[PDB]
């Protein structure tokens, strides 16, 4: 149904909430009965239509000319740190980061687990071969950016169904969480200078 | 004390449920006004301070009676309304 503002525009008249409510109530009474032709037109005046769109946008794959092989290139961004991950569809399990091996670039076990997440999800763990370039921020931020980029580059080689799973696993959604600016007259953006009653 | 015992204020529990039978006896005493009287009679209450109680009670009973009636009279018209959005 129209908003209150749209009926206000249609009649060139200020309205009250109660009034709007009364009317819409009446249009429900109208829809409640057998619907004639002019009846339907009438209620169509007060009808509007709204869009809804949900799909993770699917990149068509890209077959490289050199080996004749297909790859997909993802970009994740988390918290001062961006990563790009090219995933090759036929792998040895090789995963290279900034030109060095992923074990050496993430000596923190936790990070390697984060990395393992999408691949262990899609059971592809050995199947794929990834090249990686990441910059900005500290280690966990980096491992997470690679998580996002990878899980993004992994939806070319996955089935249309597993995509909604990765969404509900929350893999492809960015982390909105970031540092909050200190505020002046305070300490930590939240933390305040110790307050004195006396 | 001169009366035969166990005839007065006696419930006998049926099918062995005690709590139910106690609720029952309680409903007896409270229906007859004995609980309000025990509680009243823990301490004294002076004659004046008693007519005040009486009168406040009886006013309040009148009000609630009337208001009840009025409510149950207007009850019909609680029905969902015919003329809406005239
Ligand atoms: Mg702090
Ligand atoms: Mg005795
Ligand atoms: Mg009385």
């Amino acid at each position: 149904w129209l908003i209150k503002e749209e009926l206000e525009e249609m009649l060139v008249e200020k309205l009250s909430d109660q009034d709007y409510a009364q009317f819409i109530r009446l249009l429900e009474r109208l829809s409640a009965l057998p619907c004639g032709a002019t009846e339907e037109d009438f209620v169509n005046r007060f009808r509007r239509s709204i869009p809804x769109x949900x799909x993770x946008x699917x990149x068509x794959x890209x077959x490289x000319x050199x080996x004749g092989m297909a790859f997909s290139r993802g970009e994740g961004k988390r918290k001062t740190a961006k990563a790009e991950v090219v995933v090759y569809g036929q792998g040895s399990g090789r995963i290279d980061v900034n030109g060095v091996d992923y074990l050496l670039y993430f000596p923190v076990t936790q990070d390697r687990e984060q990395l393992m997440f999408p691949l262990h999800f899609l059971d592809r763990l050995g199947k794929h071969d990834m090249t990686c370039a990441v910059s900005g921020g500290g280690r966990s931020a980096q491992a997470g950016a690679v998580r996002l980029a990878m899980a993004r580059a992994l939806c070319s080689f996955v089935t249309e169904d597993e995509v909604e799973w990765m969404r509900q696993a929350g893999l492809l959604t960015a982390d909105p969480r970031v540092r909050e600016r200190k505020k002046p007259g305070q300490e930590g953006a939240r933390r305040k200078f110790t307050w004195k009653k006396r | 004390a001169n009366h035969l015992k166990f005839i007065a204020r006696t419930v006998m529990v049926q099918e062995g449920n005690v709590e139910g039978a106690y609720r029952t006896l309680n409903r007896i005493l409270t229906m007859d006004g004995l609980i309000e009287d025990i509680k009243r009679r823990r301490y004294y209450e002076k004659p004046c301070r008693r007519r005040q109680r009486e009168s406040y009670e009886t006013c309040r009973r009148i009000y609630n009676m009337e208001m009840a009636r009025k409510i149950n009279f207007l009850m019909r018209k609680n029905r969902a309304d015919p003329w809406q959005g005239c």
